[PDB]
């Protein structure tokens, strides 16, 4: 559908950063874990993987229609902590702040984009 | 392990309409009696059992 085309990119940005948002708090959470390794998505490049699929044919209506069913990187540490924790409060804070900013803004752009779709059609 | 399989089939068919005949036989009983056998002298000489 050519409505999807339109707005595949701010759903596809939005879904990122909520991912994104769930790595960093997960981040957040296991600060304490001795041995966690701190990890992340980069944002641009599992942007583009998703911008850049064959349901299974049904001959009859007893036939079953076909089942539906990212890659993190480490977060280079900055101190060496004694128990093998990488997790820096700092960055990661600093890191959850702005992913929120960003998702606030996803939001923003995919509400505006839809209503003037909207306002093209209301009369 | 996680193994989702989901296969959709093509099958053979085959459709027969029949309508039986009005008027079929369903049970034949017959019987038949023969006679005996009375050579020149005349005597009713009875059959074999090959016969």
């Amino acid at each position: 559908d050519r409505l999807d085309a339109a707005l595949r990119f701010q759903q596809e940005a939005l879904n990122l950063r909520a991912q994104r948002q769930e790595i960093l708090a997960a981040n957040i959470a296991n600060a304490d874990t001795p041995g966690y390794q701190a990890r992340d998505i980069d944002f641009a490049s599992e942007l583009k993987k998703v911008m850049v699929g064959v349901a299974l044919t049904l001959t009859s209506s007893h036939h079953i229609p076909a089942q539906a069913v990212v890659d993190l990187l480490y977060r280079v540490p900055d101190q060496p902590s004694l128990d093998g924790n990488t997790v820096d409060m700092d960055r990661e804070r600093t890191q959850f702040a702005d992913n929120s900013l960003k998702y606030q803004m996803g939001l923003t752009v995919l509400g505006s984009q839809l209503k003037g779709m909207m306002n093209v059609l209301q009369g | 392990t996680q193994r989702n399989e989901t296969s959709n089939y093509e099958v053979d068919r085959t459709i027969r309409h029949t309508k039986m005949n009005v008027g079929d036989i369903e049970r034949l009983s017959v019987a038949v009696v023969v006679n005996y056998k009375t050579l020149a002298d005349g005597k009713p000489l009875p059959l074999t059992a090959d016969q």
